[PDB]
């Protein structure tokens, strides 16, 4: 399970880290992956950010970086 | 720093297919 594994090691990160990190994993995605078009771009970076809450991580919410 | 530990967990690999699938998929 890749979400599963993906919060296990969000949890161990510093909470200050949490979208930086996130960041960083969606610039990978993006350099590593071919993104198709500006619609699976937007999709990419939401993924990211609101990984935070989708792991249930304490008191943090979506992550606003930009794309 | 932050950019130190995202290297030292795999660059959060499994962080990475969550989220290529999402790109991909919906």
């Amino acid at each position: 399970p890749a979400l599963r594994q993906c919060c296990n090691q969000l949890r161990q990160v510093d909470r200050p880290c949490v979208c930086p990190v996130l960041r960083q994993a969606a610039q990978q995605v993006l350099q590593r992956q071919i993104i198709q078009g500006p619609q699976q771009l937007r999709r990419l970076f939401d993924a990211a950010r609101n990984l935070p809450n989708i792991c249930n991580i304490p008191n943090i919410g979506a992550c606003p970086f930009r794309a | 720093r932050c950019q130190r530990q995202f290297l030292q967990h795999q660059r959060l690999r499994a962080c990475q297919r969550f989220i290529h699938r999402r790109a991909q998929f919906g």
